[PDB]
C-alpha cells in the first residue's frame, strides 16, 4: 500500500528532470559519434559500412 | 568508445595546451608578438609636437 496522497503532484519537475538529463546523455551519446566503429576492438574492416550502427 | 573519444579529446586539448605554454614563454621571452606581451610605446606625441613646432617657425615675425 503506497502512502502517496494529493501533495505527490508536486514531484513531476523531478522526473522532468530526470528525463532533462537523460535527453542531455542521449545528445552527448550523439556528440561521441567519433570511432564509434574505428575501434581496434570492435571494429570491423573496410566494405562493410552498409550495416546499422551498433550504438 | 566513448571513452576513446573523451581520451582522444583530452590528449589533444593536453597538446595544444602544452604548445601554447611553449609559445608562450618564447613569446614573453624575447617580446616578439604584438598581441600579449607587448608594452606599446607610440611617437605620436614627439610627431605633434614636432609638427606644431614647425608651424610655429612660419608664424614668427611681424
Ligand atoms: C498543490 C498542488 C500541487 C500540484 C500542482 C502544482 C504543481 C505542478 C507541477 C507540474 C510539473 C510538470
Ligand atoms: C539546463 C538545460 C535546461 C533545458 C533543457 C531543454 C532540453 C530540450
Amino acid at each position: 500500500v503506497l502512502g502517496l496522497d494529493k501533495r505527490a503532484l508536486w514531484g513531476a519537475l523531478p522526473l522532468l528532470g530526470f528525463a532533462i538529463g537523460h535527453f542531455l546523455d542521449k545528445k552527448e551519446t550523439e556528440r561521441m559519434t567519433m570511432f564509434r566503429d574505428k575501434s581496434a576492438l570492435y571494429g570491423r574492416p573496410a566494405g562493410s559500412e552498409g550495416k546499422a550502427p551498433s550504438w | 568508445e566513448k571513452s576513446l573519444h573523451y581520451l582522444y579529446e583530452e590528449n589533444e586539448k593536453a597538446q595544444i595546451r602544452l604548445l601554447e605554454d611553449e609559445v608562450r614563454r618564447k613569446m614573453s621571452e624575447r617580446n616578439d608578438y604584438q598581441a600579449y606581451y607587448y608594452r606599446p610605446s607610440v611617437a605620436k606625441y614627439h610627431r605633434i609636437s614636432k609638427e606644431a613646432a614647425d608651424e610655429l617657425e612660419a608664424l614668427r615675425g611681424d
